[PDB]
Parts: structure tokens; sequence; C-alpha cells
């Protein structure tokens, strides 16, 4: 399981900014914290999946908790954003992007855990493996360098103590909401799969097979070929993965063939393989 | 859930 | 560094036509994070349409899912419409029906 | 005996604008067939069957979708299939802001010294390409230009594009030209 927390905090004015949250679970997009300056009142703390029904019918005040958080964590984010734009300036957008990240087992044991910002689209600082020691920019490749001695000193006063309650919240907290989040979050779900060939050319086709609303997201698709005559230039290929908003993923692919050719296309997800033909003879 | 504790820049 | 996006169409279902779907624009991979997205039918912007909160990849680089409910019939036509800083001028992906 | 493949005005063109596909192979052969490697373009058999055997494949107004790498070919069941043509490689440009040029030590060259030329660009790209105003491939990019000499134009101008969809180029960078030593 990974438990994932990204936070976007836009600088526009010294009276505008923004900072979008989102919480993903294996995944799934299941929380979002937003706040501007401009409003505040107006600041947002909402489940976007269904599964977080169940999860705020179980606690209660689970939305409440976050948002007071978040009203917090914004407060600190506007002193952080005017003052990285003050010292550093920015070179295509004044943002700073951070996230944490909890990696356990089946069973909620911690395995892994991550902290990271980047300026600009710049990594700033992380915290990897133990999570004792915070690395900087990589200055050999980032316009950062053009402040090096200040954010060396940004990184090299970050306390132990400030770093110690950032490294029990992954390996606590973390991977206990990680544990509980797993007890809500959707069984496997198989996805709907569909293929066939088109465009004709000459002897020439192309194959197509793509899946539907799967989760987990990892899936293997092939298209085998029952024969033994096939185009030069051909080579399967697939769109990338991609997200629905109801937390599960598509994907598809393509294939020149000559009409030819006898083809089936194999989806395997899970401990699940389909196999349908796509051109017969 | 979100952490409590935010570090400061 | 500045970051174009990367732009896929696609339906949450196998399309058909007078049956209900939904039709999504996933755009990925940019910076700066402003931009400009709209679902077109028949060359024309979609009103209704939607998108998730912002987020980014392990590069920092941002990305959002554009979407609205559909019914496509045989008549129509559907597309993405992009605009980024990293452009000349928006650019435009149609929908593969089968992908 | 393979067919021939060019496209007129050019392989590389300026989104919007439009460019015919050519092919020839014998005096005698209308049984033309074009195709894009790997994934398929639908254009192709969309061009009226009158102007495929003139070996005749316009498209009236190129898009990112044209873009590819083309290969055709003469034949049929009834008899006759030829070799493939060699590739012809349909760029598109237009699509991204513009790259800059820029001659490494400087513009200005001696007679015989070669140059070094980069092609930088403020949009993450991972390919670029070199063209002479003929291009070569290469966020910014090294290129070496020379002998140089008078009286020969050393006119470029480069291109950034993302190796993933190389055949979709930014808008050119500005006309680099260098001044010989004399
Ligand atoms: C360090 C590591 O494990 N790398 C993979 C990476 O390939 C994948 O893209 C990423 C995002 O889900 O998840 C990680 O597990
Ligand atoms: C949205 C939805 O599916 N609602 C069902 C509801 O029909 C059922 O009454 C309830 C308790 O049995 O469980 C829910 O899952
Ligand atoms: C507990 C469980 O298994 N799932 C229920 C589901 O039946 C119901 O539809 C949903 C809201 O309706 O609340 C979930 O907690
Ligand atoms: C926090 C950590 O250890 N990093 C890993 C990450 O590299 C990997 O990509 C992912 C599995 O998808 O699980 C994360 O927890
Ligand atoms: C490393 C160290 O001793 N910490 C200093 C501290 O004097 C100061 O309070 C803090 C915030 O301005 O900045 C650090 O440089
Ligand atoms: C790591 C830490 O500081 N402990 C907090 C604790 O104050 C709080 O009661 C609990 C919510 O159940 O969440 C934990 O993260
Ligand atoms: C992908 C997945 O679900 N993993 C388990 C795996 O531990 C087990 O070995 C397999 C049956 O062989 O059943 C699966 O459910
Ligand atoms: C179990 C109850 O019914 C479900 O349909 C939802 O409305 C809520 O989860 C509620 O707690």
């Amino acid at each position: 399981h990974v438990l994932r927390y990204g936070y976007t905090g836009i600088f526009d004015d010294t009276s505008h900014m923004t900072l979008t949250v989102v919480g993903i679970f294996d995944g799934q997009h299941f929380f979002t914290y937003h706040v501007q300056s401009s409003d505040k009142a107006s600041s947002r703390a909402n489940g976007t999946i269904s599964w977080m029904a169940n999860v705020s019918a179980a606690y209660p005040t689970y939305l409440d908790g976050e948002r007071a958080k978040g009203d917090l964590i914004f407060n600190q984010t506007e002193q952080n954003l005017l003052e990285l734009e003050i010292a550093l300036g920015y070179r295509s957008q004044s943002v700073l992007t951070w996230t944490h990240e909890c990696n356990t087992t089946e069973n909620g044991s911690f395995v892994a855990g991550y902290e990271g910002f980047g300026w600009d689209g710049e990594t700033l600082m992380e915290l990897k493996d133990n999570l004792t020691l915070w690395t900087g920019p990589n200055y050999e490749i980032s316009w950062l360098k053009q402040q090096k001695t200040y954010i060396d000193g940004k990184i090299k006063n970050i306390s132990e103590g400030d770093t110690t309650i950032q490294r029990n919240y992954l390996k606590g907290n973390c991977t206990q909401w990680s544990v509980i989040y797993s007890g809500f979050q959707p069984p496997v779900t198989h996805p709907v799969v569909k293929g066939g060939v088109r465009n004709q050319n000459d002897n020439r086709a192309e194959a197509f097979c793509t899946s539907y609303g799967f989760f987990p997201g990892e899936i293997q698709i092939t298209f085998i070929h029952y024969g033994d005559k096939v185009p030069e230039d051909s080579e399967p290929q697939c769109n990338p993965l991609l997200p629905t908003l109801d937390g599960t993923f598509h994907q598809g692919c393509y294939v020149a063939i000559f009409s030819n050719q006898n083809y089936t296309c194999r989806v395997t997800h899970g401990n699940w393989t389909v196999e349908i033909p796509i051109s017969v003879t | 859930a979100l952490p409590h504790a935010i570090l400061r820049l | 560094i500045q970051r174009t996006p990367k732009i896929q169409v696609y339906s949450r279902h196998p399309a058909e036509n007078g049956k209900s779907n939904f039709l999504n624009c996933y755009v990925s991979g940019f910076h700066p994070s402003d931009i400009e997205v709209d679902l077109l039918k028949n060359g024309e912007r979609i009103e209704k349409v939607e998108h998730s909160d912002l987020s980014f990849s392990k590069d920092w680089s941002f990305y959002l899912l554009y979407y609205t409910e559909f019914t496509p019939t045989e008549k129509d036509e559907y597309a993405c419409r992009v605009n980024h800083v990293t452009l000349s001028q928006p650019k435009i992906v149609k929908w593969d029906r089968d992908m | 005996p393979k067919p021939t493949l060019w496209a007129e005005p050019g392989s590389v063109i300026t989104q919007g604008s439009p460019v015919t596909l050519r092919c020839q192979g014998g005096q005698e052969t209308q049984e033309y067939r074009l195709y894009r490697e790997k994934k398929t373009a639908p254009w192709i058999t969309r061009i009226p069957q009158e102007l495929v055997k003139k070996g005749q494949f316009p498209i009236p107004s190129i898009t990112w979708e044209h873009a590819g790498r083309y290969r055709c070919y003469y034949g049929s069941d009834t008899a006759g299939r030829s070799e493939s043509s060699d590739p012809l490689e349909l760029v598109v440009t237009g699509a991204y802001i513009k790259p800059t040029l820029s001659a490494q030590p400087s513009p200005v060259v001696n007679s015989g010294g070669n140059v070094t030329l980069q092609c930088d660009s403020q949009v993450a790209f991972d390919g670029f390409i070199l063209c002479k105003e003929q291009c070569l491939n290469s966020s910014r990019a090294i290129f070496s230009v020379g002998p140089v000499s008078p009286s020969r134009r050393w006119w470029y101008r480069c291109y950034a594009y993302d190796s993933n969809s190389p055949y979709e180029w930014s808008l050119p960078s500005d006309l680099l030209e260098l001044l010989v030593l004399g």
C-alpha cells in the first residue's frame, strides 16, 4: 500500500496564494484540502471517491479534523511562499510543491518513507531512507545554484527535532491510517476488455485492444499472433495508463498486422487473465 | 490523514 | 524549465451510440500549472466540463483530468483543446473511439 | 524494383500548410499503396482512388496527426507487390515556442575555422535539430559547423522536439548567420 499526500502552494500576490493538497491511497485520489488567501473561510476538506463516504460515516469528524489541520498548514504555507519568492524569485512559476509518502505491506507495517520539496519545478530538499538526513538541490543542473548558500543554509538549519516528528508521522500515523484506508478501498476490479481490427489498407490493418475501469492500475495487455507473417514496421504499442474519476484506470493498445492473420488479445490483471479474438482467419 | 506539523521554511 | 503538456482523450466505457458515457481529457507533465483546457463537441466548447484537483508527479510536473458526461452519436466528433504558455497556439486532440 | 516516394514542397512542413506525398514506380503502374510505419494513418485510405492511381496523396492542411515515417509500394494480389520505397520522414513544425540558436565562441569565424552552434530551449526537450538554410539531429544541444569559408552562406535555424513524438517540432529558432572573417 502507499499513502501519499501532494501539496501545491501557488504564490501569485502578497495577498493571493492557493494551496490544494490531495491524498492518494494506492493510486486512488480520495482526499482534497483547498484554500485561497482571498477567501479562507470557504476553505474545504472533501472526500473525493465513493468509499470516503463510508470513511465519514465511520469517523464523523474526520473531515472537520483534516480541514483544521489544513487551515493551519496554509498559515505556515503563506509564510513559506512569501519567503521563497523573496529569497529565490522564480523562473517559470512561483510554486512550492511538496509531498510525503508511506509505504507499507498488506498487513500495515512500515516498509519505506519519503518527504520532498520542489520550488518552481526544481527539487529543493528531500528526506529518504533512514529519514534522518535531508539532501538538497541537484545544483549541477538546477537554476537553484543561483541561491546555493541560502538553500544550503536553510537545509542545514533543519533541526533533528523537527525532522524526527516528520519521520514518526510517516512511521506512525501514516502507516496507521493506511491500515484504516485499506479496510475501505474497493476490492480488485477487473477490466471490461474490447478489441478488434480497423483501418484496412491493402493487405494491412490495425488491431486494437483496450481495458476499461480496472483497479489496481497494473495490467498487462498483449496481442497473441497465431501465425507467421507480420509487417516489417509492426511493433505493438500502448497509450499511457490513464485515470478516471471513480478511481479506476484505462489503457488502449494497437499493432500493425496483415489483415491476413489470426490475433487475440490477452489481458492479465492480478490473478486473472482474459483472452478475446481480435481478427479471424 | 494529514500530519499536524509542517516544516518551517 | 517550463514543461509542455501531454494530452490524452478517452471515454470511461466503450463507446456505443445513444448510450450515456464519460469523456475525459487528461493533461500531464506540464509546468507552469496554469493551463486552459476545453472538451469540444463537433468543434464547439462543451459547457458542463469539470476537472479534478491540481496534483503533480515525481518530477513536480502537473496533471489534471477534465471530464463531462456525454452521449456519443454517429453524427458527432469530440476533441480536447489545450492551451499552455509552452504552446505556439492551442492544440486539438480528437477522440479515438477505440483507444 | 522499389518505387520512389517524395514530398512536395518538402518533408518538413509548417502546421496547417498543404503537402503532397508522391510515389513513382514504373511508368505503367497505377497500383499505388502508401502507409505510415507502426501506427496507421487513416487519411491515406480516404484519398480518392483517382489520385492514388497517379501515386498522389494530398494533405490540404497538415496537422500533428499526419507526422510520421512513410513508405509506398505498388501492387496487388492479382499480381505484383514491389519492395517498399526508402522511408520518408514527414515532419510538422510550429507546435512549441521557438528555441534560440547561438554561435558558441562567436558568430564571427575565421576561414577554415570550425564552429560550435548551440540550440537552447526554455521548454524541456531532449531532441534538437540543426537546419541549414538539410537538417541534422542533436536542455540545449551542441553542433559543430565547419570548415567555413566566404561566399558560402552559413545560415542556420534549429528546432526542439520530444523524442517520443520525433516528427513534431517547435517553431524554428531565429535564422543565425555566421560572418566569415575576410
Ligand atoms: C522507487 C520505485 O519503486 N519506483 C516506482 C516507479 O517506477 C513508479 O512510477 C512509481 C509511481 O507509482 O512507483 C514506484 O514504486
Ligand atoms: C450507493 C449504494 O450502493 N448504496 C447501498 C444501498 O443500496 C444499501 O442499502 C446500503 C446498505 O445495505 O449499502 C449501500 O452500499
Ligand atoms: C461498509 C461497506 O461495506 N460499504 C458501505 C456501502 O454498502 C454503502 O453504499 C456506502 C455508502 O452508501 O457506505 C459503505 O460503508
Ligand atoms: C515512500 C517510499 O519508500 N517510496 C516508495 C516509492 O518509491 C514507490 O514508488 C512506491 C510504490 O509504488 O512506494 C513508495 O512508498
Ligand atoms: C541552525 C540553527 O542554529 N538555527 C538557526 C536559528 O538561529 C534561527 O532561529 C533559525 C530561524 O531563523 O534559523 C537557523 O539558521
Ligand atoms: C504523530 C502525532 O503527533 N500523533 C497524532 C495524534 O496527536 C492524534 O491524536 C492522532 C489522531 O488520531 O494522529 C497522530 O498523528
Ligand atoms: C496480485 C495479487 O492479488 N496477489 C495475490 C498473490 O499473493 C497470490 O500469489 C495470488 C495467487 O497465486 O493471488 C493474488 O491475489
Ligand atoms: C450505511 C449508510 O448507508 C449508505 O448508503 C451511506 O448513505 C452511508 O455510508 C450510511 O452510513
